[PDB]
C-alpha cells in the first residue's frame, strides 16, 4: 500500500492538487532522511542515546523540509506558469530544495551547489518520466 | 500431542530469543543446549530418529567444548545474565509479547496467508509410508556412503584439511 | 507451516542477534551456531516431510561445515584472545589506520 | 512414554530439590555464604580469562566429533548394494581421520 | 505403566544406595577393614541414613553464584542419570526405542555437562578447575566412546539395543572382541569418573573437584547421579560385551545370569576403582589420543573389514 | 478443479477378513504358495494402473481366495495351526527362531492332510510373469499433453558475414 | 632390510601400540584381494527383499523369469542357504 | 608454515573455486564457498600480527554471516520448490537474500566495509588470493541464476558500488586499501551487466584479474605499503615504472588500453537495454577512480619523489624477484585493444 | 560460469540427487514423485522461459502437491463450516468421526 | 561363531521378509479399500456440511490431472477425532 500511495504523484498532472503532491514528496524526503540518518547512526555513533535520537530527528526534519520545499515550490511554479510538461518547473523546485539544504546546514556555497545539483536531478527526473525509459529496466536483450 | 511440535517450535523461538538478546555466552550456551534439546525432540517427533539425536550428540559435544571455551577465555568480572540487565529482560518481555501478538494476528485478526494456526496436528507430516520397512532415516543418512559418495569425500577431505587448518592457526 | 514460520522467525531473530555485537564475539559465534541449528531443523523437516531419503545427508554436510566453521572461529578467537587478553570487539579499533 | 518418564523424573527430582530446600531450617549469613578457596578472602574473581593449554586438542575433539558423526550411519551403510564402493571410500575416510591425528602427533598438536 | 516405572525407578534408587553400601564394604575389604556393619544388620542401613541426613543438611545459596543455574544443574543430573536407565534392554525394555544406544551415548554426553554447569555456577576457582578438567575428560573419553560403541555394534549391525540380546545367546561378545572390552572398560571409567580416570572430583587434586560449593540435597543428587552412572555403565558393559543365556520362555534365568555377571562386573569396577593410583589429565589425553585413539580406529578398520571378509552383513 | 470419483460403500464393502498377525505370518509362505497367480495379478494391476478404483474386482476375488485359503486351513488342519499360532504369538519379536519344532508338525499336517509343499529359501522374492486379461493402457500415468520441442536449426555452418561484426573491425 | 627390521623390532618392544595399529590396518589393506567371501555380501544385499519386486507383464518371449514362485527353476538362493 | 600444510591449503584454495564451479547443486557450491572461506583464513592469520588477526576475525564474521544467509536461501528453496536447482518460477525473496549475501560475500557496497580492513592486515602475496581469487567463487553462483535476479536491486548495488568505490579510495592513502576500493568499483562494474550478459561479466572479471595480478606482483616484489613506498620505485627498481604507468592508466580505463573495454562493453549492452540514466551515472562516476590512480601516476612515474639514503643500499643490492607472469599478464592485459572482438 | 565439468566427464558427482524424483535408498518414493517426474518430463527440451508459460499448470499442480496450500484452505474451510454447523445445530453428531465407528478390517 | 550367527540371522531375516513379501498384497488390498472408504465418508459428510456455502463442489480436488493423487494424513483422517488423528500421525514415532 506504500507503493500505491507513492504512485499517486504521477497520474494527477502538474498545476493541480498541490497538497497531495507535497505530501508524497514530504513522505519521500522523510523516508530518505530516515535511511540516511540510520546510515549516519551506523557510521558515526553518537555519544548519547539523546544525541542519537536528536541526530535522527534533525536529519529526518531537514530532509523532509527539503522534500516539502521542493514539492511546494514545484507546484507554486506550476500554478504561476501553467505548464505541466516543463522541466523548468522542476528546476526551480530542485534549486529551492538545495537552498533549503544549504540553509539548514548554514552555508551559502553548499546552498548554491545543492541548487545546481538538485535542480538538474529534478529536471532529469521529470524529463525521464516524460520520455519514459526507466531508471531500473527489465532485462530485455 | 496435537500441538506438540507447535509448542516445541514456540519453545525454540523462546530459546532463540534468549540466544538473540545476547548475554554473557555461558547463559547463551545453556539456552542453546535447551534449544538443541528442543530441536532434538522436534526432529524426533517427526519420524526420523537418527538425525536430531545425532545432532543433539554433536551439539552437546560442541556446546560443551565452546562452553569450556567461554568459561576459559570469554568472560569478565561481572557476568551479564538475562535478568542482570533490564534491557535484556525487558526485551525478553517485549519479544514474548510480540510472539503473543504474532499468534494473535495469525489466529483471529485476518487469517490470510500460507501460515495457518487452525491447521494444527494434521498438517505435520504430509505422507509417511505405512507398510514399508525402510522408512527409518538412518539409511537415508547412510545414502552418502553409496549413492552420494562425492559430498561424503568432500566433507572428509574438509575435516582433514580442517585439522591442518587448526594446526596452522593455533601454533 | 506454522512450525516453519516459527523457525524462520527464530532465524530472523538469530540474524538480528548476529548482526549486532554486545559483549563478545564468542556470543556471536554462539548466535551463528544457533542460526545453523535452526537451519538444520529447517533442512530436516523439509527432507523428512517430503519423504526424500536422498537429500537426508545434506543435513550431515550442513552440520559438518557448521561445526568446522565454528572450529575455525574458535581457533581464531584463541589467537585474538591470547593476543588481546580479553576478546572484546570494542578493542578491535586499529584497522582504520 | 519417553516424555512421561522425562516428566515424572524431572518432577521427582524437583520435589527432591524442594525437600532439600524447605525441610531444614533457613538461616544464612555472609561468612557462611562466602565462596570457598580453602577459607580465604578473594584474591581475584573466578570469572577471569583462563589461558588453558589444551585448546588445539579441544578443537581436534570437535573435528573428531564431527568425524564420528559422519562415521555414525555405518550399520545402515553396511546394508547397501555398493559394498565395495562404501568399503573403499570409508577406508579412505577413516584413514584420513587417522592421518590427521598422525600429523598432530608428528607436529606436537596433542601436547 | 505407572506401577512399572515405580518398580523400575524406586528399586534402582534403593539398589544404588545399596551399591554405595557394598562399594564402601568391598572397598574397605580391599583396604583390610570390615566396613560399616555396626549401624545396620550387617550394615544394611548406612547410605539410607546418608540420603536421610543430607535432606536436613543445610543447602548453600552463596553470594557469588547464579542460583537458578546452580539449582538447575543437580536436578538435571538426577533426571539425566535416572532417565538414562530406561532404554536398557534387560529381558524386555520399558522403552523399546528403535535406535536407543544413540540416546544412551547422547545422554552420557549430556552427563558431562551438568558437572561443567555446576563447576561454573559454583563460582569458585577450585570448581572452575574441576569444570575445565571435566571438559578435558570429555576431550579424552568421547570419541573413543563413540568408536567402541560403533565398531563392535557394526557386528550386530543395528542401533536397536534389543537386537543385541538375540545376538549373543550361546557365546559371549568379549570372545570376538577382547581388546574392545578392556578399552570400553577404561573409557567407561572416564565417563563414569571413577578413581583410575577420576580427574574432576578428587580430594588430592582439588577440594573434591566440582562439589566445592554443593552441600546437602544437591550434593546428594550429584552423588545419586554418580552412583546411578556407576551401576548404569556397569550394566552397559554387561549388556554389550558379555552374553548371558537367553531362553524365551524363561527370562528369569537370564535375569539371574545378568545378576551374577553384573555383580562380578560391579565388583571389578569398584575393585579397579580402589586398586589403582589416580591419573593426571596430561597423560589421560596423551594415552587416549596418542595410544588408544588409533587402536580404536584400527580395530574400527578391522570391523569395517569383517563383514566383507566373511558371512555377509548383519540384519537390520 | 474437477470432482474426484470414488466407489460407493456397498461396492467398497467386501467379505471382510479379520485375521491376526500370527495366523497371517505363520502360513504366509503357505498363503503365497497357493494364491500367487491372483496375488501377483492384483499387484500387477496396482503397479501398472497406479489407481485404487481400477482394482476393486481383483481385491474382492483376492479376498475371496484368502477366505477360501483360511476356510480350507480351518477345515483340514486346525489343531497344529492353532498350536503353531498360539506358540508363535508368545514371542514379541515374531521371527521364526522360536517355533520350528511345531512348524515341523504343521509341515507334517500340510503333507498328510493337504499335500502341499512349503516354499523354500529365496523363492518368493522373484519377479513373476502372469497373464492379464486387462489390456495395457497407452498412458498409464494419466499424463497431460506433451509440449513441443524447440525448432532446431540445421545446415552447413556458414562463416561470419562481412567480418567479426564488432563496430569498426573487419 | 636389517636396519628397518631392527626399527620395527624395537618399536614393538618400546611402543607397540601405533605399530600394531599399523599392522592390523595393513591387514585390513591386504584383506579383500585374497578374501574369497568378498563377492557374497553384495549379492546377499541384492537378494534381500526390502522393496516389492514388481511382477512383470507376461508377453511370451522367453522364460527368463518364472511364471510361478515356488518351483525352483529360475534365480534361486539354494547355494546361499547352504553357506 | 609447514610446506605439507601449505601444499594442502593451496590445493584447498584451488579446489574450493573448482568445486564451486563444477558442482551444479547449489548446496555443494555453498560448500565450495565455505571451502574457500576456511581455506583462506589461516593464510590471513599466518603472519600473526594483531592487525592481521583483527582482519581475519572481521573476515570470518562477515563471510560466515553471508554463508549462513546463502544456506537459508538454499533450504528455503528446498521448502518452496522441492528441488535443489534454482528454477525460474520461484519467488523474489529467496533470490534477493541470495543476491544480498552473495553481494556481502563479494564486497559490493554498502557491504564494502570489511574489504579495506581485511586487505590492511596482510601483505599482498596473499592479498592477491584474498582480493581477486575470492571473486571467482561468489560469481560462480550468479551466472547460474543470471535471469532470475531483481534488476533494480542489481543496478542499485552496482551504482552504490561505483559511488562508494569512487568515494572511498580518495582520502585513504594505503596501497592495499586503494586497490580494495578499486575492487569495489570494478565489482560494481562486473555485477552491473549481470542480468543481461554472463559472458561479459566473465570477461570483466578476467580483465580484473589480468589487471590486478601484475599490480599485486609489482607491489609484492617491493612491499610498497604506502603511496611514498610505491613512489620510491625510481630508486629501488625503475624497470616496472614505465609498465606501471600504462597499467595504472589501463586500470583507470583510459581509451587506448584494455580497461576501456569493460566500460565500453557495459555501456554497449546497457544502451541496448534502453538504460540511459543509470548507465550514464555509472560511467560518469568512474572518473574518481581515475583521480586516485592519476594520483598513483603522479607519485610513481611522472614526478620523482624524495628518496632516502638507504635507497642506495637497494641500488647496490641485486634484484631477482619478479617472474615471467608479471610481464606476460601486464602486456597481455594492457595492449589487447586490437583483440577487442576476440574477447566477447 | 557453469563450466560443465560433470557434463563433460559424464559422471554425476551431485546431479543424481538434484530433484525430488531422483533415485532413492532402496526405492522408497518421495512425496509427489509422479508430479515432479511429470514436471521434469514436461520441462525437458522446452527451456525455462517457455517452460514457465507451457508447464504452468503442471508446476502449479506440483507446487499444490508439495505445499498443499489449497488443500490446507479446503480442510480449514470444511472444519470452520463444520464448527459453525455444530454451533447452529444442523449437523448431526458423526458416527464415523465420533469414535463409535465400525473399524475396517 | 559370529560368521555362523550372522549367516543364520540373515537367513532368518530373509525368511521373515519372504513372509512379508508374500503378505503385502493382502495388506495392499486392505489399504486401498480403507482409504477409499474413509475418503467416501469424507465425501458423504461434505455434502451435509457445505450444501449452504456457494461455489464449492463436493468431492472437489484442486489438482489438475486426473491421476490418483495419494491421500494425505490430513486429508485422510482430518475430519475424525483428535485421538485417532494423534494415533495416526504420532503412531510409530511415539510408540517408544
Amino acid at each position: 500500500m506504500v507503493k500505491r500511495f507513492f504512485e499517486s504523484y504521477h497520474e494527477v498532472p502538474d498545476g493541480t492538487q498541490c497538497h497531495r503532491k507535497t505530501y508524497i514528496t514530504t513522505a519521500l524526503g522523510g523516508i530518505c532522511g530516515i535511511i540516511g540518518s540510520a546510515y549516519s547512526v551506523s557510521l558515526n555513533p553518537a555519544d548519547s542515546t539523546l544525541e542519537a535520537v536528536a541526530r535522527v530527528g534533525r536529519y529526518t526534519f531537514t530532509a523532509a523540509a527539503i522534500g516539502a520545499m521542493f514539492g511546494l515550490t514545484t507546484c507554486v511554479s506550476a500554478q504561476v506558469r501553467e505548464k505541466p510538461d516543463d522541466p523548468l518547473n522542476y528546476f526551480i523546485g530542485g534549486c529551492a530544495g538545495g537552498l533549503t539544504l544549504g540553509a539548514r546546514t548554514h552555508s551559502y556555497g553548499t546552498a548554491a551547489m545543492g541548487c545546481v545539483y538538485m535542480g538538474t536531478a529534478a529536471a532529469l527526473f521529470k524529463i525521464g518520466k516524460l520520455e519514459g525509459w526507466e531508471l531500473f529496466p527489465t532485462p530485455k536483450v | 500431542m496435537n500441538n506438540y511440535i507447535f509448542v516445541l517450535s514456540s519453545l525454540f523461538l523462546v530459546g532463540c530469543l534468549g540466544l538473540a538478546l545476547k548475554p554473557s555466552p555461558i547463559y547463551g550456551g545453556l539456552g542453546l543446549i535447551v534449544s538443541g534439546f528442543v530441536g532434538c525432540l522436534m526432529v524426533l517427533g517427526f519420524g526420523g530418529s537418527f538425525l536430531g539425536l545425532m545432532v543433539f550428540l554433536i551439539y552437546l559435544g560442541g556446546m560443551l567444548v565452546v562452553f569450556g571455551y567461554t568459561t576459559a577465555m570469554a568472560t569478565e568480572e561481572y557476568p551479564e545474565t538475562w535478568g542482570s540487565n533490564w534491557l535484556i529482560l525487558g526485551f525478553l518481555v517485549l519479544g514474548v509479547i510480540m510472539e503473543v501478538f504474532l499468534i494473535c494476528v495469525l489466529n483471529y485478526y485476518d487469517e490470510v496467508g500460507v501460515i495457518n494456526l487452525d491447521g494444527l496436528g494434521d498438517w505435520l507430516m504430509y505422507e509417511v509410508d505405512d507398510v514399508g520397512v525402510m522408512l527409518e532415516g538412518g539409511i537415508g543418512v547412510a545414502a552418502m556412503y553409496s549413492c552420494a559418495t562425492w559430498m561424503m569425500v568432500v566433507a572428509g577431505w574438509s575435516l582433514f584439511a580442517g585439522i591442518f587448518i587448526i594446526i596452522e592457526i593455533t601454533r | 507451516p506454522s512450525t516453519f514460520f516459527n523457525l524462520t522467525m527464530a532465524f530472523s531473530l538469530s540474524l538480528l542477534g548476529t548482526l549486532m555485537f554486545r559483549s563478545h564475539l564468542m556470543s556471536t559465534l554462539l548466535c551463528l551456531e544457533g542460526m545453523v541449528l535452526s537451519l538444520f531443523i529447517m533442512t530436516s523437516v523439509t527432507s523428512l516431510n517430503s519423504n526424500s531419503m536422498s537429500s537426508m545427508p545434506i543435513p550431515i554436510t550442513i552440520l559438518v561445515f557448521a561445526a568446522c566453521e565454528a572450529a575455525v572461529g574458535l581457533a581464531l578467537l584463541v589467537k585474538v584472545s591470547n593476543t588481546y587478553g580479553t576478546d572484546y570487539v570494542q578493542n578491535l579499533n586499529l584497522l582504520q589506520c | 512414554n519417553l516424555y512421561t518418564v522425562i516428566f515424572i523424573n524431572i518432577l521427582l527430582s524437583l520435589t527432591l530439590i524442594l525437600v532439600a530446600f524447605w525441610l531444614p531450617q533457613m538461616n544464612l549469613y555472609s561468612e557462611k555464604a562466602n565462596p570457598y578457596e580453602c577459607g580465604f578472602d578473594p584474591t581475584s574473581s573466578a570469572r577471569l580469562p583462563f589461558s588453558m593449554k589444551f585448546f588445539l586438542v579441544a578443537i581436534t575433539f570437535l573435528l573428531f566429533d564431527l568425524e564420528i558423526a559422519l562415521l555414525l550411519p555405518l550399520p545402515w551403510a553396511i546394508q547397501t548394494i555398493k559394498t565395495s564402493t562404501m568399503m573403499i571410500m570409508a577406508f579412505i575416510l577413516v584413514t584420513i581421520l587417522s592421518l590427521g591425528l598422525a600429523y598432530e602427533w608428528t607436529q606436537k598438536g596433542l601436547e | 505403566f505407572f506401577i512399572n516405572i515405580l518398580t523400575l525407578l524406586v528399586p534402582i534408587l534403593i539398589a544404588m544406595a545399596f551399591l554405595t553400601l557394598v562399594e564402601r564394604k568391598i572397598l574397605g575389604y580391599m583396604q583390610l577393614r570390615k566396613g560399616p556393619n555396626i549401624v545396620g544388620p550387617y550394615g544394611i542401613l548406612q547410605p539410607f541414613a546418608d540420603a536421610m541426613k543430607l535432606f536436613m543438611k543445610e543447602p548453600m545459596r552463596p553470594l557469588t553464584t547464579s542460583m537458578s543455574l546452580f539449582i538447575i544443574a543437580p536436578t538435571l543430573s538426577l533426571t539425566l542419570a535416572l532417565s538414562l536407565w530406561v532404554p536398557l534392554p534387560m529381558p524386555h525394555p520399558l522403552i523399546n526405542l528403535n535406535l536407543g544406544i544413540l540416546f544412551i551415548l547422547a545422554t552420557s554426553s549430556l552427563s558431562v555437562y551438568s558437572i561443567l554447569w555446576s563447576g561454573w555456577a559454583s563460582n569458585s576457582k577450585y570448581s572452575l578447575f574441576g569444570a575445565l578438567r571435566a571438559v578435558a575428560q570429555t576431550i579424552s573419553y568421547e570419541v573413543t566412546m563413540a568408536i567402541i560403541l560403533l565398531s563392535v555394534l557394526l557386528m550386530n549391525g543395528s542401533y536397536s539395543l534389543q537386537t543385541l540380546i538375540t545376538t549373543q545367546e550361546h557365546m559371549w561378545l568379549l570372545l570376538p572382541a577382547w581388546p574392545m572390552a578392556m578399552m570400553w572398560f577404561i573409557s567407561t571409567l572416564a565417563e563414569t569418573n571413577r578413581a583410575p580416570f577420576d580427574l574432576t572430583e578428587g580430594e588430592s587434586e582439588l577440594v573434591s573437584g566440582f562439589n566445592v560449593e554443593y552441600a546437602a540435597g544437591p550434593f546428594a543428587l550429584f552423588f545419586m547421579a554418580e552412583y546411578t552412572n556407576i551401576i548404569l555403565m556397569n550394566a552397559l558393559t554387561t549388556i554389550i560385551f558379555l552374553g548371558p543365556l537367553y531362553y524365551i520362555n524363561l527370562p528369569e534365568l537370564y535375569s539371574t545370569n545378568f545378576m551374577m555377571e553384573a555383580l562380578l562386573l560391579s565388583s571389578t569396577f569398584l575393585w579397579i576403582r580402589a586398586s589403582y593410583p589416580r591419573f593426571r589429565y596430561d597423560q589421560l589425553m596423551h594415552l587416549l589420543w596418542k595410544n588408544f585413539l588409533p587402536l580404536t580406529l584400527a580395530l574400527c578398520m578391522w570391523h569395517i573389514s569383517l563383514p566383507i571378509f566373511t558371512a555377509g552383513v548383519p540384519p537390520y | 478443479p474437477g470432482i474426484v470419483e470414488l466407489p460407493t460403500l456397498e461396492e467398497l464393502k467386501v467379505e471382510e477378513v479379520k485375521v491376526s498377525s500370527a495366523v497371517l505370518k505363520a502360513a504366509a509362505h503357505h498363503y503365497g504358495a497357493q494364491c500367487d497367480k491372483t496375488n501377483k495379478e492384483f499387484m500387477l494391476c496396482r503397479w501398472e494402473e497406479k489407481d485404487p478404483r481400477r482394482c476393486l474386482k481383483e481385491g474382492k476375488l483376492v479376498n475371496g481366495c484368502a477366505l477360501n485359503f483360511f476356510r480350507q486351513i480351518k477345515s483340514h488342519c486346525a489343531e497344529p495351526f492353532t498350536e503353531y499360532w498360539t506358540c508363535l504369538d508368545y514371542s514379541n519379536m515374531q521371527l521364526f527362531r522360536h517355533c520350528r519344532q511345531q512348524q515341523a508338525k504343521f509341515d507334517q499336517c500340510v503333507l498328510d492332510k493337504l499335500g502341499w509343499v512349503r516354499p523354500d529359501l529365496g523363492q518368493l522374492s522373484k519377479v513373476t510373469k502372469v497373464k492379464t486379461d486387462r489390456p495395457l493402457p497407452e498412458n498409464p500415468y494419466h499424463s497431460r499433453a506433451r509440449p513441443e520441442p524447440n525448432p532446431v536449426i540445421e545446415g552447413d555452418l556458414k562463416p561470419a558475414k562481412h567480418g567479426t561484426r564488432f563496430f569498426f573491425w573487419t | 632390510a636389517g636396519r628397518i627390521s631392527a626399527f620395527l623390532k624395537n618399536a614393538w618392544a618400546k611402543e607397540p601400540v601405533l605399530v600394531v595399529s599399523f599392522s592390523v590396518w595393513g591387514l585390513a589393506i591386504i584383506m579383500p584381494m585374497i578374501s574369497p567371501y568378498t563377492k557374497y555380501a553384495s549379492m546377499i544385499n541384492k537378494a534381500t527383499p526390502y522393496n516389492y519386486p514388481v511382477p512383470v507383464r507376461d508377453d511370451g518371449n522367453m522364460p527368463d523369469v518364472p511364471s510361478h514362485p515356488q518351483d525352483p527353476l529360475g534365480p534361486s538362493l539354494d547355494w546361499l542357504k547352504n553357506l | 608454515m609447514n610446506p605439507i600444510t601449505l601444499a594442502i591449503i593451496y590445493f584447498t584454495i584451488f579446489l574450493g573455486p573448482v568445486i564451486t564451479m563444477s558442482s551444479t547443486n547449489l548446496m555443494l557450491m555453498w560448500v565450495g564457498l565455505e571451502f574457500s572461506l576456511l581455506a583462506i583464513i589461516p593464510m590471513l592469520i599466518n603472519k600473526k600480527n594483531p592487525r592481521s588477526t583483527e582482519a581475519a576475525t572481521k573476515y570470518f564474521v562477515t563471510q560466515a554471516t553471508a554463508s549462513m544467509i546463502i544456506l537459508l536461501a538454499i533450504v528455503l528453496n528446498y521448502k518452496q520448490l522441492g528441488t535443489w536447482m534454482f528454477q525460474q518460477q520461484t519467488n523474489g525473496l529467496i533470490l534477493n537474500m541470495t543476491l544480498m549475501a552473495l553481494s556481502m560475500k563479494l564486497g559490493l557496497a554498502p557491504f564494502h566495509f570489511w574489504l579495506p580492513e581485511v586487505t590492511q592486515g596482510i601483505p599482498l602475496h596473499m592479498g592477491l588470493i584474498l582480493l581477486t581469487w575470492q571473486k571467482i567463487a561468489p560469481l560462480s553462483i550468479l551466472i547460474q541464476i543470471y535471469p532470475l535476479l531483481n534488476s533494480t536491486i542489481i543496478l542499485m548495488l552496482a551504482i552504490t558500488s561505483i559511488f562508494m568505490g569512487a568515494w572511498g579510495g580518495l582520502n585513504q592513502t594505503q596501497m592495499r586499501k586503494i586497490m580494495a576500493y578499486s575492487s569495489i568499483a570494478h565489482m560494481g562494474w562486473m555485477l552491473a551487466i549481470l542480468p543481461y550478459n554472463p559472458s561479459l561479466t566473465l570477461l570483466n572479471l578476467m580483465i580484473y584479474i589480468i589487471l590486478t595480478a601484475p599490480m599485486f606482483m609489482a607491489l609484492m616484489l617491493n612491499n610498497s605499503m604506502t603511496i611514498n613506498s610505491i613512489s620510491l620505485l625510481w630508486n629501488k627498481t625503475p624497470a616496472m615504472l614505465t609498465m606501471i604507468s600504462l597499467m595504472l592508466l589501463s586500470l583507470g580505463g583510459l581509451p587506448p588500453l584494455t580497461g576501456f573495454l569493460p566500460k565500453w562493453i557495459i555501456i554497449t549492452e546497457l544502451m541496448k537495454n534502453n538504460c540511459l540514466i543509470m548507465a550514464t551515472l555509472m560511467a560518469m562516476m568512474a572518473l574518481l577512480n581515475l583521480f586516485f590512480y592519476t594520483r598513483l601516476i603522479y607519485s610513481t612515474s611522472l614526478t620523482m619523489f624524495p628518496t632516502n639514503n638507504n635507497s642506495k643500499m637497494m641500488t647496490h643490492q641485486t634484484k631477482t624477484k619478479p617472474n615471467l607472469m608479471f610481464s606476460t599478464l601486464a602486456i597481455m592485459s594492457t595492449m589487447t585493444l586490437p583483440l577487442a572482438p576476440q574477447l566477447i | 560460469p557453469f563450466l560443465d565439468i560433470q557434463k563433460k566427464l559424464g559422471i554425476s558427482l551431485d546431479r543424481h540427487f538434484m530433484f525430488l524424483s531422483a533415485e532413492q535408498p532402496y526405492k522408497n518414493a518421495a512425496r509427489c514423485h509422479a508430479f515432479e517426474k511429470e514436471w521434469i518430463e514436461c520441462a525437458h527440451g522446452i527451456g525455462g522461459t517457455r517452460a514457465k508459460k507451457e508447464c504452468k499448470i503442471e508446476f502449479d499442480d506440483f507446487e499444490e502437491c508439495l505445499l498443499r496450500y489449497k488443500t490446507m484452505r479446503r480442510m480449514h474451510d470444511i472444519k470452520k463450516q463444520r464448527e459453525k454447523l455444530m454451533k447452529e445445530g444442523k449437523y448431526t453428531p458423526p458416527p464415523h468421526h465420533s469414535g463409535r465407528e465400525e473399524p475396517r478390517p | 561363531r559370529m560368521m555362523r550367527w550372522n549367516q543364520e540371522r540373515r537367513r532368518l531375516l530373509i525368511e521373515d521378509l519372504e513372509a512379508r513379501i508374500a503378505l503385502m498384497p493382502l495388506f495392499q488390498a486392505e489399504k486401498d479399500r480403507r482409504t477409499l472408504q474413509i475418503l467416501r465418508e469424507n465425501l458423504e459428510e461434505e455434502a451435509i456440511i457445505m450444501k449452504d456455502v456457494p461455489n464449492w463442489k463436493v468431492g472437489e480436488s484442486v489438482f489438475h490431472t486426473t491421476r490418483w493423487v495419494p491421500p494425505l494424513i490430513g486429508e485422510m483422517y482430518g475430519l475424525r477425532t483428535k485421538e485417532e488423528m494423534s494415533n495416526a500421525n504420532f503412531g510409530f514415532t511415539w510408540y517408544t
